[PDB]
């Protein structure tokens, strides 16, 4: 062990061996040691992870656990500061998890294999890093730390609309994070004292006015991360236009920093303008879900409608964080682990169905699961799945989202009433646009014009494996809940008792 | 209430070397059938 | 007892038979795909396990042994503490026995109907997963039990209409019943979670009398109370396909027989009703609720008689029925009537249940003649003599058109007399409408007989495009489930006559429990018979031939022949209009908002691309710029 | 623009400047109406 440092090595040893990615020998050149290595190095983080977890961490327990803070530069308060609490662990084994996976569905890459591969094992310990450490200025660098990694996977790998992707997602992204910046600049030299830690940063004493502009600051920089409606067209570009590894870590993952530290450090450090900005919260995430649901309707690309899928699935996130009750908070969780695995098995199943029918519009692609049958049951799987249907862990997020946001009794009856009317309006519009584009893809007589040009093979047993190890802790956490609950009801009970002492 | 860290622990080395046995496993990006690089344009 | 304890592996056995086959035919694929058999025995066995612990604890019902239940908590908060499990009630266990029989009856039926059939092992493990899913819906004790296993019914419906997926109608007829059911979903969701906001219990004896503590104090208004429970109606609307969501049930016989049997006439569309059932306690409270249930069943029972008439396919007008008779249902759970209106739920299930298996062997046998398609071998105007060739096809026909059209004692007649005899004595307004619908139900399923088993073959002339030119007989796998179910559809209507009613003792409403009856019982016994006459006399007699009757009043016959026009109606506002908004909404964010983002993009960009001409290569000019900035910063640091 | 105006989305006009700002004040008009109201009515 319990003095062993375990996330600095959780961190650190992805990027460590990434830093061993050109000295592996490869004569022929496509890049098959490369892969091999870094699906050890994920395989060997990802059981490192769950040691650590279920050795030294104790889920009854709401404070930071694995706890280490070492001193990186005194002068101006820098210390690498790392720690494991309930809003972290789900994350973390889910950034193992789902990274793991994506090393192992970007097999088929051949074209810079050992650049690839690194950007993927330096995003591997980069994302662990974001929802691990404990000081402000290390997440401003963890968070900025996929800026280049994931431009040079989207710009490298993946789309015809690739560099405009890339090029407004870098942008945007960095625009982001200067508010990031500027808001923990803010709220650290608040007071006489420069403590940069998160924990003393929650400990301060804000006064409003102060709080409503670190509260505006930090919204604008996770309303870019996390999709919120106006500030969200970064998504369908760099999102429907990245190869299935890129975008099942870009939006399994990359969606949940920003949303993560939605409580982080929007609920649980500024308690007093959340209690402020809430009813705009809750009414930007019911926005999400019908809006997204909409685009995702309208999109006759495949990707950029799964893109849009991924935005209207975070707005249960953001209706679960602004209701001020444990079961919303502990829904909004459990929401940003369901859709990560849920979306990254889409994301993998849609490149899958493009790496096989070599287009992306609807209006092609007729009865294509007449000849790829395993990726048809995967994709009806994985897409029903994603409808919030129960015994899969996506109906039990947006279940309990809906019963702790209409509970709550900080809100007025009509709010209540009008909103958990209008985040219902999704149930409808998802299996709307999820079942026409099955309908449209996979049904109906076989499209001859496009067998003629492509081999439409069926699945590996490889993409079958991944597939059923993204749908395994969705069904096994949909049939049982309490799986993933009990990582965070601690923390999460922590953090609405402290989020409830402002409301009248 | 069950407890997710035998589960967990049960579980992760069958998902590893499931993850090892399944990298060896596959018929179509290796063949010819595949006409790309991993990218998707 | 053992028995009760271990009553949640009646759910869980056939999901294991879904979860084995599944897995066997998603990863050795090439070799499950050949267990034809295998998994047809398997499957087979595991329900015939769960038909024998339900059959166990329904004559432990019977007997005594007061409700079970045994909870679990399932989703924990601060004080919130949403709980799962089980309960064997009456009702739980008489849902239990009638879903077990069925389900098992029509996979010994989808033993020769789908036997050739490239997609045998895949239907198997499809009905063993709607059994799994069934049985935990009727086993549920919650209200968000009957909100998890509900949307996983719905799930394998989907699954079971799209199951020919080469086919297009049937993957739309697929996404239509998913998206239909959908809109009742959400409306069940909304009821249930103001419900657990308004109660806040999740169970049905508790939001029954704690909504009474509360709309008799000044909390939680009657209007408030009655939109919810109008709410969690919207559910059984599209489940039990009532007068709004009723398009999907006819789409729906786009799938196969067996699933048109099991799953759309017997087993989950008749479930809208049990949750009806299972939520009255919260709906005997409120007047307006029970009205317009009441009301939405008259008028859903009348829409599917009279458009059940016009339908010259075998599948559409059964379907058209099946919508009438469970608004019939619905009518008897909405003017107090719980008993009669489960009665007929347990009457239905095993005549239409039996007439939707002597369609599939009419259409299995008219196959082998005229071929696959399905417009040629469904159509009920080229069928005509079936009755010489398929001889107990056509008596398990014959029964089970008397028994839905209420003129022998056979089972029907005592469960339509029941619920009518409580509309009558609620509501005569609605009778008169069901009475003259109970006349038109017999008119238009003796219409089906005379149509199929009457005459001679009259095939289709021109065209037959590939055992042939004479129906055969369908094999004993697909004729013993009919003479199985031609017992509940002939016996068990004694169970509850009006003298010695023991399915009111059985099945009796929670909480606090002749000389007119042969009057009504002669009223729709005789309306039934002139139904019977007419269709005799229009497609078996000739004179009143059905080309003049239906030029006489052809508006009407436009009206009922393409089905009130709903679905256009659909196509009109809702498809059209939901594609309109989706487009316009994309529209907007692919101009606007990428337009403020590009803009910005843009005009940072024109700002150096026109800041780089004040840099012009004249040193002179670069001087005399120098030489303005230190006048012009001593003139702005002085004032 | 023209990439949405195929197959089921596909009406004439859809794409004209005038329709996408009708839509757009429309839509963004019942955003800052919801939000506005979130202000006023709900309290907290
Ligand atoms: C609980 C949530 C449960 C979600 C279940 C969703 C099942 C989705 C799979 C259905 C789509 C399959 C498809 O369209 O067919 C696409 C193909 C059709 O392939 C069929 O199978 C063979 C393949 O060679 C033959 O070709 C058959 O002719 C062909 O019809 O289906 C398959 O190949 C796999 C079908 C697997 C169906 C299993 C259903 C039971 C699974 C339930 C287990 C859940 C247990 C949870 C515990
Ligand atoms: C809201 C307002 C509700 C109005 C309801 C509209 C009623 C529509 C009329 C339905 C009747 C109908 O169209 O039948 C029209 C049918 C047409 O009959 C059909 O005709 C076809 C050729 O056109 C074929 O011959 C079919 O076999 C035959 O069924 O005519 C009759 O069968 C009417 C007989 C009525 C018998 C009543 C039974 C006694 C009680
Ligand atoms: C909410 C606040 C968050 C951010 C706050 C801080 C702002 C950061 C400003 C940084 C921008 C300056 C860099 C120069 C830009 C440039 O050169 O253009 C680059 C491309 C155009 O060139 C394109 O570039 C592509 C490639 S390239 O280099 O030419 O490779 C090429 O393919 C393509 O044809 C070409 O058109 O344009 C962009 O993609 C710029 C996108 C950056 C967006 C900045 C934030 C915008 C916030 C808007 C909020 C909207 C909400 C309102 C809704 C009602
Ligand atoms: C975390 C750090 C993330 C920084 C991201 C910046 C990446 C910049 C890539 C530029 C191109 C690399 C040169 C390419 C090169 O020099 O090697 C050449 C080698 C070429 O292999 P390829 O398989 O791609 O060759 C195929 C091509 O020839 C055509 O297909 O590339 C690599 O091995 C991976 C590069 C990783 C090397 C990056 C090291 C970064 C160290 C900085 C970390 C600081 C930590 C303290
Ligand atoms: C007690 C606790 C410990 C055990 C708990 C876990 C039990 C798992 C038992 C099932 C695994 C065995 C699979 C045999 C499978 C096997 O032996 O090979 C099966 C087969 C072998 O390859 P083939 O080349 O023969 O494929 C057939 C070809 O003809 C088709 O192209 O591969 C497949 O077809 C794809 C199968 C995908 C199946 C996915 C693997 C199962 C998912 C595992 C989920 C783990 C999630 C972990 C999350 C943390
Ligand atoms: C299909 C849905 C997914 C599967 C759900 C069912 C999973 C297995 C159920 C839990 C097994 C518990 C093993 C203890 C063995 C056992 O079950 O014995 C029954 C058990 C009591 O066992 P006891 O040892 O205390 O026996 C009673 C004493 O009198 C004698 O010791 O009751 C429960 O634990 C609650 C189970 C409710 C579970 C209902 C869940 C809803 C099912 C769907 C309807
Ligand atoms: C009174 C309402 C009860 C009748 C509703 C029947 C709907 C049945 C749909 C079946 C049609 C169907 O399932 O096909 C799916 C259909 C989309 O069409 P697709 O392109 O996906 O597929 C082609 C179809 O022709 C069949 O697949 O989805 C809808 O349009 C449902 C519309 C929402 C459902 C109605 C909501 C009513 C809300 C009222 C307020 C309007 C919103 C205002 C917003 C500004
Ligand atoms: C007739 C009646 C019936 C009923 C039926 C039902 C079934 C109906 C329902 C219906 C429902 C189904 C309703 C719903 C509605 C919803 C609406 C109301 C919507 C709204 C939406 C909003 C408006 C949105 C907004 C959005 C857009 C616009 C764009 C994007 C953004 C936003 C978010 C803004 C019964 C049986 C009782 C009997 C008697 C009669
Ligand atoms: C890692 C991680 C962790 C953990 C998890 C675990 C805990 C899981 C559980 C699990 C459980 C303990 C299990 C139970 C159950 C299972 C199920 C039961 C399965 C099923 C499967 C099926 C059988 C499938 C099938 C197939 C597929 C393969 C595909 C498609 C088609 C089909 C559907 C046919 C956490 C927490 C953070 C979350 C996230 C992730
Ligand atoms: C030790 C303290 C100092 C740390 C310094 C950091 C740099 C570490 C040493 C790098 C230099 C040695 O670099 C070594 O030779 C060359 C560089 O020409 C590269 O060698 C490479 O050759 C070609 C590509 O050019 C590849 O096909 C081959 O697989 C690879 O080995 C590798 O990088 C490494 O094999």
């Amino acid at each position: 062990m319990s003095t062993f440092p375990w996330l600095t090595t959780i961190i650190l040893f992805p990027i460590v061996a990434a830093l061993a990615i050109p000295f592996i020998p490869d004569p022929t050149g496509k890049g098959r040691p490369i892969r091999w290595y870094a699906l050890a190095v994920g395989l060997i983080d990802f059981a490192l992870i769950v040691y650590a977890f279920t050795n030294f961490y104790d889920l009854n327990t709401p404070g930071m656990q694995l706890w280490e803070s070492y001193d990186w530069i005194p002068e101006i308060g820098l210390r690498w500061s790392v720690g494991a609490d309930g809003l972290s662990m789900p994350l973390i084994l889910l950034t193992g998890f789902i990274t793991t996976l994506a090393i192992l569905a970007a097999w088929p890459v051949t074209l810079k294999p050992r650049l690839f591969y690194f950007l993927m094992l330096a995003m591997y310990g980069g994302q662990i890093a974001v929802f691990a450490v404990q000081d402000m200025l290390v997440f401003f660098l963890a968070w900025e730390l996929e800026l280049i990694p994931v431009y040079l996977l989207l710009a490298i790998w993946g789309g015809h609309k690739r560099q405009y992707a890339a090029t407004k997602f870098i942008l945007y992204t960095a625009g982001s994070s200067l508010f990031i910046l500027v808001a923990g600049l803010a709220m650290a030299f608040y007071g006489d004292t420069v403590s940069f830690d998160m924990q003393t940063l929650a400990a301060k004493d804000y006064a409003l006015g102060f709080q409503l502009l670190v509260y505006a600051g930090f919204l604008v920089a996770y309303g870019v991360k996390l999709p919120i409606v106006p500030l969200h067209t970064w998504l369908p570009d760099a999102h429907g236009e990245a190869t299935a590894p890129v975008h099942m870590l870009l939006a399994g993952i990359l969606l949940k920093m920003g949303g993560y530290a939605l409580i982080r450090m929007n609920v649980d450090m500024l308690p007093a303008a959340h209690a402020k900005f809430a009813p705009v919260l809750v009414i930007l995430g019911v926005v999400n879900i019908i809006y997204a649901a909409l685009t995702s309707y309208a999109q006759r690309n495949l990707k950029r409608k799964i893109a849009y899928s991924s935005i209207s699935h975070i707005g249960f996130v953001l209706i679960g964080i602004a209701s001020f009750t444990n079961l919303g908070m502990s829904g909004a969780v459990l929401q940003m682990v369901s859709h990560g695995l849920i979306g990254a098995s889409l994301f993998f199943l849609v490149g899958a169905t493009y790496d096989r029918t070599h287009t992306l519009i609807l209006e092609e692609m007729g009865g294509v699961g007449q000849k790829m049958k395993k990726i048809f049951a995967m994709f009806t799987a994985c897409s029903l799945a994603s409808l919030a249907l129960p015994g899969m862990s996506g109906f039990v997020a947006e279940l309990m989202v809906f019963i702790g946001f209409a509970t709550s009794d900080a809100y007025s009856l009509p709010f209540r009433v009008i909103v958990v009317f209008l985040a219902a309006v999704g149930v409808i519009l998802t299996p709307i646009y999820l079942l026409s584009m099955l309908r449209e893809i996979f049904y109906g007589p076989e499209n001859k014009e496009l067998v003629e040009h492509e081999a439409l093979v069926d699945a590996e047993p490889r993409e079958v494996f991944i597939i059923a190890c993204l749908l395994v802790p969705i069904i096994g956490i949909g049939l049982y809940p309490k799986l993933l609950t009990q990582i965070y009801d601690a923390t999460t009970g922590q953090v609405i008792a402290r989020a409830r002492e402002v409301l009248p | 209430v069950i407890s997710v860290k035998p589960i967990l622990l049960a579980m992760t080395p069958v998902f590893i070397l499931l993850c090892l046995f399944f990298g060896t496993r596959n018929g179509f990006y290796d063949t010819d059938q595949y006409h790309g690089n991993g990218s998707a344009h | 007892e053992p028995l009760y304890q271990y009553a949640w592996l009646i759910p869980v056995l056939p999901l294991l038979g879904a979860l084995i086959v599944g897995f066997g035919l998603i990863a050795f694929s090439e070799t499950t795909s050949k267990l034809r058999r295998p998994s047809a025995i398997f499957i087979m066995a595991l329900m015939a396990i769960a038909m024998g612990h339900s059959l166990t604890l329904f004559w432990s019902q019977v007997q005594g042994h007061l409700p079970y239940t045994q909870m679990i908590e399932w989703a924990a908060a601060g004080n919130l503490h949403i709980a799962m499990g089980y309960v064997i009630d009456p009702l739980a266990a008489l849902m239990l026995v009638i879903v077990t029989t069925v389900a098992f009856l029509v996979m010994l039926y989808s033993d020769g109907y789908m036997a050739h059939d490239p997609g045998y092992v895949r239907f198997f493990a499809y009905l063993s997963l709607f059994g799994s899913s069934m049985l935990g819906l009727v086993v549920s004790p919650n209200l968000v039990q009957v909100y998890i296993f509900w949307e996983l019914v719905g799930m394998c419906s989907y699954l079971l209409i799209g199951f020919w997926y080469d086919r297009k109608s049937a993957a739309e007829a697929a996404q239509k019943a998913f998206v239909t059911n959908r809109v009742g979903d959400f409306g069940l969701l909304l009821g249930m979670v103001g419900l657990f906001w308004a109660t806040g219990t999740f169970d049905f004896a508790g939001m029954g009398d704690r909504l009474t503590e509360l709309v008799n104090t000044g909390l939680l208004s009657p209007s408030l109370a009655a939109i919810l429970a109008i709410l969690v109606f919207l559910g059984p609307v599209a489940k039990s396909a009532q007068f709004p969501l009723h398009v999907w049930l006819p789409d729906a016989m786009e799938g196969p027989t067996p699933i048109s049997a099991l799953i759309h006439a017997a087993t989950m569309v008749a479930a809208g009703v049990f949750l009806i059932a299972r939520m009255f306690p919260v709906f005997e409270q409120l007047p307006q609720v029970m009205t317009t249930i009441a009301w939405t069943g008259a008028f859903t029972a009348f829409m599917g008689a009279t458009i059940a008439i016009t339908q010259n396919d075998i599948k559409k007008s059964l379907a058209y029925s099946t919508i009438s008779q469970l608004g019939y249902m619905v009518m008897g759970m909405g003017v107090g009537a719980y008993s009669a209106g489960l009665f007929h739920l347990m009457t239905h299930a095993y005549f239409k249940a039996m007439l939707f298996l002597g369609s599939g062997s009419v259409i299995h046998s008219m196959e082998g003649v005229v071929g696959h398609n399905p417009d040629l071998a469904q159509d009920m105007r080229y069928m005509g003599g079936l009755r010489k060739y398929m001889p107990i096809t056509g008596a398990t026909f014959l029964v089970g058109c008397l028994a839905i059209s209420g003129v022998p004692p056979f089972a029907g007649f005592w469960s339509k007399d029941e619920i009518l005899g409580a509309v009558f004595h609620a509501n005569p307004a609605m009778w008169l409408l069901t009475w003259l619908t109970a006349g038109l139900t017999a008119f238009y399923m003796f219409r089906m007989y005379f149509m199929t088993f009457e005459g001679k073959f009259r095939n289709v002339p021109p065209e037959r495009q590939e055992h042939a030119a004479v129906p055969h007989e369908s094999p004993w796998t697909m004729t013993l489930p009919l003479v199985v179910l031609a017992i509940p559809s002939t016996l068990i209507g004694f169970v509850g006559t009006p003298f010695n009613n023991l399915f009111e003792v059985f099945i009796h409403a929670p909480g606090e429990e002749l000389t007119e009856f042969l009057i009504l019982g002669g009223s729709s016994v005789g309306i039934g018979l002139m139904g019977i006459t007419v269709a005799y006399l229009m497609y078996l007699k000739g004179t009143p031939s059905p080309q003049a009757i239906a030029k006489a009043i052809q508006p009407l016959y436009q009206f009922s022949l393409h089905k009130w026009y709903f679905d256009e109606l659909y196509e009109a506002v809702f498809i059209k209009g939901c594609r309109r908004l989706a487009r316009q909404v994309l529209e907007v964010d692919y101009n606007v908002v990428d337009g403020v983002v590009n803009l910005t993009g843009f005009v940072t960009m024109v700002t150096g691309e026109g800041l780089k001409y004040l840099q012009n290569g004249r040193a002179q000019f670069y001087a005399l710029i120098v030489l303005l900035a230190v006048l012009g910063f001593v003139i702005f640091s002085v004032q | 623009a023209t990439d949405f105006n195929r197959g089921i989305m596909k009406f004439d006009g859809a794409d004209s400047p005038a329709m996408i700002a009708i839509s757009a004040v429309l839509i963004l008009g019942f955003i800052a109406a919801l939000i506005w109201w979130a202000l006023h009515t709900a309290y907290a």
